[PDB]
């Protein structure tokens, strides 16, 4: 279930 | 909007729902005609590895399952998530050459949510799974009351003793770190408080079923009074445990 960690960290890191 | 069901589902969650906010509320406000937007690319270009690998996993997981509502349900989160990744790898295609783009705006601000929907999606399917679990060892538990009534040996009570005791302390673990994993406090105690009843009555029903069994082979009066304080504790307890069952179920 943490795959869905690294999306959320990779979107997040866009975020700029 | 709402609050995440799980602190392990916000965890995943609150950090970037958050952000796309902030994105929404700003866009309104637009932050270009000079400043513009830079080149996400790189930014999207990990997204959409982390998202096929989600599709992977997720994929992996559904195969490796019994359940069956997750089966059904999981296979359109991946897909949410994966077409939502794509419309990010547009805009910022659309941002290379024109940092100005105003469906690339949108596209930034659509595809990060669906993104995010998805995700949740998917982190709500597999909880909901989970909550089945527990809801099964409820059910059998529950079932395992339903059989107190024939009882009637002291030879009978003990493995029916030894085969429910474990049978409740498996129960106790799973809502005891259930109740640690829910956001929402209001549930928490009812749980708790559900749960507590529960554990006190264990060893009341086991003396309620001694004093049956003995005045059974006793050949004695109030040999219903007994009875009575034992279905009543069956009663009871069952209560609690299709409360449990219940608690368990709420999002609102």
């Amino acid at each position: 279930l943490e795959a869905a960690r690294n999306t959320t960290t990779m979107l997040s890191k866009t975020l700029s | 909007m709402p609050v995440f069901h799980t602190r392990t589902i916000e965890s995943i969650l609150e950090p970037v729902a958050q952000q796309i906010s902030h994105l929404v509320i700003m866009h309104e406000e637009g932050e270009v005609d000079g400043k513009a937007i830079p080149d996400l690319t790189a930014p999207v270009s990990a997204v959409q590895a982390a998202v096929s690998n989600l599709v992977r996993v997720g994929k992996e997981t559904v195969q490796t399952t019994e359940d069956q509502i997750l089966k059904r349900d999981m296979p359109p989160a991946f897909i949410k998530v994966e077409n939502a990744c794509t419309k990010l790898v547009r805009a910022a295609q659309m941002l290379q050459a024109d940092p100005y783009s105003v469906p690339a705006r949108d596209y930034l601000i659509d595809g990060s949510r669906g993104i995010l929907s998805g995700t949740s999606d998917l982190l709500l399917t597999f909880d909901e799974a989970e909550v089945r679990k527990i809801i099964r060892v409820c059910k059998g538990i529950l079932e395992y009351l339903t059989v107190a009534e024939v009882v009637e040996t002291m030879e009978d009570l003990v493995t029916y003793t030894k085969n429910l005791g474990p049978g409740m302390t498996k129960m106790a673990k799973m809502i005891d770190e259930r109740q640690q994993e829910l956001t929402h406090q209001e549930h928490r105690v009812m749980l708790v408080n559900s749960m507590n009843t529960v554990k006190e009555l264990l060893p009341v029903l086991i003396s309620a079923m001694k004093i049956f069994v003995t005045t059974k082979n006793t050949k004695s009066q109030g040999i219903e009074e007994a009875l009575k304080n034992r279905n009543f504790t069956v009663e009871k307890m069952s209560a609690e445990i299709n409360e449990i069952i219940r608690v368990l179920q709420l999002t609102s």
